[PDB]
């Protein structure tokens, strides 16, 4: 209810909403650390993606939680009415800087910056140079620059873990190979060993809560 | 497609030279081992796979750093290649 | 389902024995891993199963299921069976499947005991090249029997609802 | 007629489901073990992903539907009176009890207080955590807090149990290359001897029946 | 709206958008390359398609964006209203150039010819042409011409660069494999340990960066 | 509608077990090489293919399909 | 019925035929280079993979035609059985 | 039909003399670097696996164009049988 259009703006988000979750939250990282967990392990089928992903996006919720509903109480306030298209318009921009600066601690700043300078209008020659005063550069950059920045330097820095996840199981897996072969059984496949000594490393590790853990302090501060 | 076949043979290049020293080494150890049994003779199979091992361990140790240089070098190299 | 699920079974033991390891058969609506001879049997058996008319059968024990136990009266599967059922399945496989694994075991160490007298011989390379056809040789003798020994003494009967189902209302 | 606010709440819980079976029930930890199982058989797809799922999924039934229809009799109940939102959000929460027992029962109370920190001090400008006295808030754990620290614990649970199954068939493993040695007959490769005495042995003692025995008895007595 | 056959027409258009995006834009290539990406690091699952074609989308938003304005501005001009059925057709034709530039600069025009000869019945499909004789084809040329050899066009320039993309890793996992020869570990297969090398060699380049901003600047320059 | 159901499986059996040989075949030559790495599906598609089309089985098939409703 | 298992008796019977000339072969060199290096003492590995390749392609050259007439004619039986019924 | 017996013929021709050029320099390496070793009276099991990398690399870096062209020529020649029709 309220101004017609503002009706179809909300719907049209909502519409939007698994979109935006894939490609512009925490979620990217949780759902590929995971997988690549599964992978070190050596699992093919265990647990299945249906379980990673309902963990992967439950813990997502929390993280963002605080941003939507400080947005949400944002907007149902009555304390204006509006003159003129940019009262209006820079009302609505303002609600929108608590995600502007979520967006902006993880994206990278030279890409966010190449990305701002391609939207600009083409010229014949080489555009007309410009430098910005940092409340619109470093404050506020446009969020169709910020998007997929993040994405990327997202899906980098997930990767980057996955890298140092594998680490002690390769070593495992050359040692146990190492043994056999002081032993002389040299046909045996090492896989049949290596697998459930992977397992055991892991359990007594307990990564699990390790890395649930971990992965919210990167965003939550909890004391 | 000069670029194209550039990028081909250093492909080749490259893996003959990253493996050969690891080889070259694990060569001469398992030799000169093999020698010095013939001397005060005996004959053991696992020695050479023993001592291989800590050759060709030590070898990646020392190198590993040459080896990730001349990969970047050849990964910006040809994403250039391809986007120009 | 339990008369296909044992024929599937002893093409997976056979295929697997003989080498064979990446199978190229394909099934993405059961989401089940295939081989070219387990999808063989397992047509095969279902085949022979419906030229001896069981398909009566199958109406016939979904309508004993309604008069035997009743949506109202809270009828639940026993519990005690269902703890047996996975073995009972795998057993009824590797009866079936015994005759064609030892004659491939006996195969290999007969070369590998004949390598003791030319140890250069590939005997391994040697039993890759034999077990196939040795495989299908074999299996085509003891064929025949493949036909009744599906068509009754694995097919679930309505008699048998008194057993694994009851009434708990 | 009825309510139509209620017949929401009907429809959505029906999708939703699956989800639910699939990330905070006891199948979670059934459909793992069998799997983990036939791995170390060493010989994929016998049985079928169809018969082990489809094992587990029935009993999983056993102990989730008693709960579910307790749940359902609790709430068709013509005695009730309320006066206000607070009263019947009361009587609601009071409701899913049943279910929040179980949670609690199998999960990590300090993984399941971190989650309850974490959905709200992001908030806080303190750091004291005595301000409610426990007896509250240690019933009263949120059902969103209770389910990822469940499933985490369930999964670990599982590759505790399924570590102890894999020794004995190494150690078959071994004893077979040791006599293939003994022997001298040395170019033959183990697992084509090994795997049917896998298979043999562990049918032969049924330990599928076992196995499923020994799962149950975590979660109800049979009798 | 001021004419009702206006109206049905950007209907219709407002309708077809999809098909034309997936057939007569870079999408058609930065959709390609990023899957090609993925296999090369030898991943199954991970990133989501989804994530995927999101970033594709919303860097060749940036490319098109211009001529679409372009597009707009000059029809919603009433500036001039028609005597007759040849000055409409003309004031719309002369629209559409801005985007039919874009398309024969891409497209290779033997084949727009080709297809200008074939739809045309003209001297029964094909013949021979004895003279060699260019007529500023590059006006004449049917969009419904154009869009197919574009559309070929980029496909091709994709696997290409695909090609280029792969060779880096093939390096690596051949000289795994060699040194596990080297050492006699004759039976453990190299993707258990090549994979976390590639991971770390794509991180180290930062390949997302690199690729992402040479997408663009083939079709854009900027500073 | 249980009739036709079971009667046009029945034909469907029937037209596999050509390809069933085909793909056994395949899969025993080339582990006669000891090539183990190699997916067969490869080379056993075309083969299908040349084969059904040599039958030319849509004209046998759709011929006799009708057949059986009229005499 | 009868004729269900004629038939698929009929498929194994033809997959052991076409197969077994390629193996038995490949069987034959694998035992004769074995012995030849025996005989004289050689301890390479990839000769045997070198000349089976050759013995193999050579008699698929060789059996080419035999093995189209075949699943020609095993072809055309089989969708009579399936079709011609009255 | 003339033209899928000369298809099918070409392409396994195409495979065993494509492939026979390294297989026969990789085996007369091994046969040679296995001899040494025996006159030599001196064993161990790296030194023919290197060398025969090496043979088979300088062997690729000087056929490969004609691995290309043979390739090429027969692409072409294939899809111009295929669409002959018309
Ligand atoms: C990624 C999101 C892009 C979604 C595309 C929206 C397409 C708008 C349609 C259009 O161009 O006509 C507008 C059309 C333009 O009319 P004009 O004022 O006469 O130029 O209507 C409007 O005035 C703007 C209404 C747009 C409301 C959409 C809000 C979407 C919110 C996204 C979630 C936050
Ligand atoms: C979230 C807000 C809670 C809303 C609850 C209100 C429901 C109501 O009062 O009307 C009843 C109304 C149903 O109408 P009725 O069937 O006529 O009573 O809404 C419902 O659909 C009931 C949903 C609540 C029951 C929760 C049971 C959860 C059991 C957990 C078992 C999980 C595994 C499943 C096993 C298979
Ligand atoms: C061990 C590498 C195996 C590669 C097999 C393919 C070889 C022929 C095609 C690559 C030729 C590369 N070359 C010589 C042009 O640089
Ligand atoms: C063959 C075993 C050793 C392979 C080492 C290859 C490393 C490639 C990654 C280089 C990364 C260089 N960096 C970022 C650590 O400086
Ligand atoms: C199989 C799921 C559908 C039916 C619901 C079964 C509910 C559990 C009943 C278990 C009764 C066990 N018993 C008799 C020992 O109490
Ligand atoms: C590695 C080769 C596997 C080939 C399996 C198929 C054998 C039949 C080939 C077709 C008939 C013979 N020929 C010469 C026309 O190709
Ligand atoms: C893999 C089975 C053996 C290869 C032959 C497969 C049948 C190909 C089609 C045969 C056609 C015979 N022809 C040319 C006379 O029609
Ligand atoms: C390179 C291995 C696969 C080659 C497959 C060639 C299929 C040829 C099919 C026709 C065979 C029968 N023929 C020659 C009479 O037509
Ligand atoms: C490291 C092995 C790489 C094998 C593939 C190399 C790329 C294909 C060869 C491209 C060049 C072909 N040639 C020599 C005809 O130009």
């Amino acid at each position: 209810m309220g101004n017609d259009i503002s009706l179809i703006a909300l719907l049209a988000f909502s519409t939007l909403l698994p979109f935006i979750i894939a490609s512009g939250t925490c979620f990217v990282k949780f759902s590929i650390v995971f997988v690549m967990v599964r992978n070190a392990l050596g699992l093919q089928q265990i647990p299945s993606n249906m379980t990673l992903n309902g963990v992967a996006l439950l813990l997502s919720m929390f993280v963002m939680w605080p941003i939507m509903h400080d947005a949400y109480v944002y907007f149902e306030d009555e304390d204006v009415t509006f003159n003129d298209i940019s009262s209006l318009s820079k009302h609505v921009d303002e609600g929108l800087d608590g995600y502007r600066d979520y967006l902006i601690k993880y994206s990278d700043r030279e890409l966010v910056q190449f990305f701002e300078n391609a939207q600009l209008k083409r010229q014949y020659g080489e555009e007309t140079e410009t430098v910005k005063r940092d409340k619109d550069e470093i404050e506020k950059p446009s969020i169709f620059a910020l998007l997929p920045a993040y994405a990327l330097s997202e899906i980098k820095s997930a990767f980057k873990i996955g890298f140092y996840l594998y680490l002690p199981f390769v070593v495992v897996d050359l040692v146990v190979s190492s043994v056999l072969l002081a032993l002389g059984m040299m046909m045996m496949s090492p896989v049949t060993i290596s697998t459930p000594i992977k397992l055991v490393l892991f359990v007594a590790l307990d990564g699990w809560t390790l890395l649930s853990k971990g992965l919210i302090l990167q965003y939550m501060d909890i004391a | 497609m000069d670029d194209l076949v550039f990028a081909g043979n250093k492909a080749l290049y490259l893996v003959l030279i990253l493996s050969g020293w690891p080889t070259i080494v694990a060569t001469i150890i398992g030799l000169l081992v093999g020698l010095f049994q013939t001397v005060t003779q005996l004959q053991e199979q696992t020695l050479p796979f023993g001592i291989k091992l800590l050759g060709v361990c030590l070898c990646l140790f020392l190198l590993s750093g040459w080896y990730g240089e001349v990969l970047l070098s050849y990964g910006r190299q040809v994403i250039f290649l391809a986007l120009a | 389902s339990w008369p296909f699920w044992v024929m599937h079974a002893l093409g997976c033991i056979i295929d697997n024995q003989r080498g064979a390891t990446l199978s190229s058969s394909i099934d993405p609506a059961n989401g089940i891993d295939t081989s070219e001879m387990a999808n063989f049997l397992n047509m095969f058996a279902a085949v022979v199963y419906l030229q001896n008319g069981g398909l009566v059968t199958m109406v016939d024990v979904l309508n004993k299921s309604y008069q035997l136990c009743d949506p109202m009266n809270e009828c639940t599967p026993s519990l005690p069976p269902l703890l047996t059922f996975i073995n009972q399945v795998a057993q009824n496989a590797l009866v079936l499947a015994s005759p064609v694994v030892l004659v491939l075991l006996l195969s290999e160490v007969f070369l590998g005991l004949l390598s003791r007298f030319a140890p250069q011989m590939n005997a391994f390379a040697i039993s890759l090249t034999v077990k196939s056809g040795i495989a299908v040789l074999i299996m085509l003798l003891y064929f025949s029997p493949v036909l009744p020994d599906n068509v009754l003494r694995l097919s679930f009967q309505a008699t048998g609802l008194s057993s694994w189902f009851y009434e708990r209302g």
